[PDB]
């Protein structure tokens, strides 16, 4: 069946930059090949559906070109609005095959991370389960270490994660882990601590709670 | 104009069959098609068939060829589309969609779809929100802020809408995506930052809807010095 | 350790150009993304620029965009920053680091050492 | 207003090169000390008979194009002829045109589902001629420039533009693009102080005219065997 | 009853013979009357050579001569040059002027 793919997997630039992206198929053609600007969970809204042809209603701001198994596809400009993931998609033959996707998102200045720790409640700890959560807020980059430090001590392998988009007012970007322990595990240690080191920061970070205040 | 509305959130065990409805307005009905789609949580997406209600002519993917079927009835106005074999990977936001590309030189692409129908597939059952709240303390303050927030624990089926009541008391406010427990239960979390000005005096309120049976859950936050 | 240390810099005429070199030996050096840092007399730290594996251009701060290029060489563990018409603002110390965490794609400021450089 | 047209409005006929030749022409001209229209612009409805000489003055650009038609609406065809900042556009296109078409808004037209098509370059104190003739199935069109009421001097028009199309223009009517005005049709000839600029409409006969072709094969002089 | 579909797919594949493939097919009409010809077919179909007789035709102006290239200065818009009484004297090239 007809497979095809996109490279590069995602693009980051500046406000009014050039953007391009190109699709590859397995099968060379000259026509029936379209292209979609798509986001996480939001209807595709079509640019492209012949190689380099377009209805009433697609602005002048997506172009495409091409010919055999590799077909280009260009955009004008890039505003924050734009964060989104294009696509490529193929009709030749029935069996339609739907690109890989490419993120396009916005480039920014280093930001630094507004850390805090999430300790846990009374009425929580009651129900026999334990959790924490350490968040990073408004930081650049897709990852920031969020290290569990029980007792000064690293963890791994009992915590859960949380995941935002960049966000169009500002390009920022937030993340968070959620620890994970019974109550028993819980008051078996005596410190909790997160610690975070970043890109714009100056060292790292220790924040910390303990169980007897 | 025209327009596709689409049913409400449905549910059903592993194993089943489920009828699923795209009502189409506007304009003729004569002239449209209706098409089947699939969008999970992030993954690919996935198109089921495809029909034209006028001449009641339909095709299907290799993947669900047998297991589903559509009929469309101009009638009753709506598109329907049958499904059976569930299992838990069915799980996403399913969306009716109209091809009116086939009669003006637009060809076999859709340009409007509806408001699109969450399902889901688990063992589970259908209950409310489990809600905590936590208790920040002063000496954890930063900068001369802090941040308070709820923990959505333990509610099934979804979808489920996590905020505070009302007002401009939103400012700050800021939510993560949802999780799903082994146990077949949804998972939320909220928070919201307060200067020192605010903090605690402001008697922040958590709100939770869990609108599969509109029950309204609400918990409030404290810190402490 | 991931040791790592500058060479060249000095004292040069304004609007002039020059580069700025940095090394390592004894460590693997393409499993990190080598990064570039500067801080003026008394001030806090800034990024500067930062090369990569898959050789698709750079990645700049905004001071130093539009004027300033970076390189690596992973068979050498030589990096290089370019400095291209000096101007009083930049006349500051620059710090030469490791994003010190395998294939990651975030970065740690791990900077090795550092020399100044002025123009006259 | 009227005042008398010198020697002005010839222009080169039949695009043959003659040097140092008295030529005997007869064809539609401008007969020699005839009082024309003269308008100021600091735009009606005007019969167009077998031809029309139109000329201008101004420093700041008033007067940017003309428009014609059979009976100037959309009932039937018509031709429109405007100046951009960068080019002409021309089109032939049956619209329904404004009571008076201002420029600055595009305030000309109230709709256009034009059939003939086509750009070129721009015409671009000043004294500016123009000639518009419709003998055959085409509309012709001769122009001329010069820095200076119209001087009394000698000067031959040269042909600019051989449009195909042959459609009946019988009215026509200039636009103009004063610095400021109403962005409707309600209301026309007021917005703003305009500088001294004027225009002047003249009809064409058919006449007999001896032209004086000198060595280079420009015309230096002519001959009215009427006046 | 029927309510039939009154389109239909033509399903090409190649199972099926040459009378039922896509043949991609153009047809064109054409219109004669009243006709200020904007339409034309034919190509330049040119040849030149100067300095002895040929017979030549210039967009037309057919005519017998010998051609040498001239000092005569022609205006930007004139074509053809005439001497006393309408002899052709002198033709600008259509092509290079
Ligand atoms: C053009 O049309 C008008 C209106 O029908 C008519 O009065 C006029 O005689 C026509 N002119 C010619 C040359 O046919
Ligand atoms: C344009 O409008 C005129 C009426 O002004 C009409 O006669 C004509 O058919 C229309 N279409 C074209 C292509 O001229
Ligand atoms: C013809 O043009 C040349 C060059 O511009 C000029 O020297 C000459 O005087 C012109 N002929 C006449 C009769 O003025
Ligand atoms: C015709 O083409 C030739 C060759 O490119 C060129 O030298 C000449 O100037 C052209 N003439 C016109 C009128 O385009």
């Amino acid at each position: 069946d007809i497979q095809m793919t996109q490279s590069p997997s995602s693009l980051s630039a500046s406000v009014g930059d050039r953007v391009t992206i190109t699709c590859r198929a397995s099968q060379g053609i000259s026509s029936w090949l379209a292209w979609y600007q798509q986001k996480p969970g939001k209807a595709p809204k079509l640019l492209i559906y012949d190689a380099s042809n377009l209805e009433t209603g697609v602005p002048s701001r997506f172009s495409g070109s091409g010919s055999g198994t590799d077909f280009t596809f260009t955009i004008s400009s890039l505003q924050p609005e734009d964060i989104a993931t294009y696509y490529c998609q193929q009709y030749d033959n029935l069996p339609l095959t739907f690109g890989g996707g490419t993120k396009v998102e916005i480039k920014r200045t280093v930001a630094a991370p507004s850390v805090f720790i999430f300790p846990p409640s009374d009425e929580q700890l009651k129900s026999g389960t334990a959790s924490v959560v350490c968040l990073l807020n408004n930081f650049y980059p897709r990852e920031a270490k969020v290290q569990w430090k029980v007792d000064n001590a690293l963890q791994s392998g009992n915590s859960q994660e949380s995941v935002t988009e960049q966000d169009s007012k500002d390009s920022t970007y937030s993340l968070s882990s959620t620890l994970t322990l019974s109550k028993a595990d819980y008051e078996k240690h005596k410190v909790y601590a997160c610690e975070v080191t970043h890109q714009g920061l100056s060292s790292p970070v220790t924040k910390s709670f303990n169980r007897g205040e | 104009q025209v327009q596709l509305v689409q049913s409400g959130a449905e549910v059903k065990k592993p194993g089943s069959s489920v009828k699923v409805s795209c009502k189409a307005s506007g304009g003729t009905f004569s002239s449209y098609a209706i098409s089947w789609v699939r969008q999970a949580p992030g993954q690919g997406l996935e198109w089921m068939g495809r029909i034209i209600p006028i001449f009641g002519t339909a095709n299907y993917a290799q993947k669900f060829q047998g297991r589903v079927t559509i009929t469309a009835d101009e009638s009753t106005s709506t598109a329907y589309m049958e499904l059976s074999s569930l299992r838990s990977e069915d799980t996403a936001v399913y969306y009716c969609a109209s091809l009116a590309s086939y009669s003006s030189g637009w060809e076999d692409v859709f340009d409007i779809w509806g408001q699109g129908t969450m399902v889901t597939v688990s063992s589970a059952s259908t209950k409310g929100p489990s809600v905590f709240p936590l208790a920040p303390s002063s000496k954890s303050t930063s900068g001369g802020t802090a941040a308070l927030g709820c923990l959505v624990k333990d509610y099934f089926p979804e979808p489920v809408t996590v905020s505070w009541n009302s007002g401009a008391l939103t400012s700050g406010v800021h939510t993560f995506p949802a999780v799903l427990q082994s146990s077949g239960l949804y998972s939320l979390s909220s928070v919201v930052t307060v200067p020192s000005s605010s903090l605690g005096t402001q008697t922040y309120i958590c709100n939770v809807n869990h609108k599969p049976s509109n029950t309204k859950v609400d918990k409030k936050v404290e810190p402490k010095s | 350790q991931v040791q790592l240390q500058e060479s060249g810099g000095g004292l040069v005429q304004p609007g002039g150009s020059l580069r700025l070199s940095c090394a390592a030996s004894g460590r693997t050096i393409s499993r990190y993304a080598m990064s570039w840092f500067r801080q003026a007399p008394g001030k806090e730290r800034e990024f500067v620029a930062v090369a990569r594996r898959s050789g698709d251009g750079a990645f700049y701060a905004d001071s130093v965009q539009g004027r300033f290029t970076v390189s690596r060489d992973d068979a050498k563990n030589t990096v290089y920053l370019q400095m291209n018409s000096l101007k009083p603002e930049d006349t500051a110390v620059y710090y030469c680091a490791i994003d010190s965490d395998t294939f990651y794609s975030g970065s740690y400021d791990y900077w090795g050492q550092g020399t100044q450089v002025t123009v006259s | 207003a009227y005042t008398n047209s010198f020697t002005r409005g010839v222009y080169y006929p039949d695009k043959v090169f003659r040097s140092s030749v008295l030529h005997s022409t007869q064809d539609l001209f401008l007969p020699f000390f005839s009082n024309v229209t003269w308008f100021h612009v600091i735009n009606p409805v005007l019969p167009f008979n077998d031809g029309v000489y139109f000329a201008s003055i101004e420093k700041s650009n008033i007067i940017r194009g003309w428009i014609f038609g059979t009976t100037l609406d959309s009932k039937t065809q018509s031709l429109l002829i405007v100046n951009n900042a960068t080019n002409v556009v021309i089109k032939v296109c049956e619209f329904q045109f404004c009571n008076d078409p201002f420029l600055d808004f595009r305030v000309y037209s109230s709709a256009n589902n034009c059939t003939f098509e086509y750009v070129s370059q721009p015409f671009l104190k000043n004294l500016r001629e123009f000639v518009f003739k419709n003998i055959d199935g085409y509309f012709k069109i001769y122009s001329k420039h010069t820095p200076i009421d119209l001087p009394q001097g000698f000067s031959a028009l040269e042909p600019l533009v051989d449009l195909p199309i042959g459609i009946n223009i019988t009215r026509f009517q200039t636009l103009l693009a004063l610095h400021r005005s109403y962005l409707t049709p309600g209301d026309s000839s007021s917005g703003w102080t305009a500088g001294a600029a004027a225009y002047y409409v003249g009809y064409l006969q058919p006449r007999t005219f001896l032209l004086k072709y000198n060595e280079n094969g420009t015309i230096t002089d002519a001959v009215d065997c009427a006046l | 009853f029927n309510c039939y579909f009154p389109l239909r797919s033509y399903s090409f594949r190649p199972t099926y013979g040459v009378g039922h493939q896509p043949y991609r097919v153009v047809v064109l009409s054409f219109e004669l009357l009243h006709a200020p010809a904007t339409v034309c077919g034919p190509k330049k179909s040119t040849n030149l050579v100067k300095n002895k007789c040929v017979n030549f035709n210039f967009n037309g102006l057919k005519g017998t001569g010998v051609l040498t290239e001239s000092n005569k200065k022609f205006l930007p818009f004139q074509q053809f040059g005439r001497d006393i009484a309408d002899t052709t004297d002198a033709v600008r090239d259509p092509q290079t002027l």
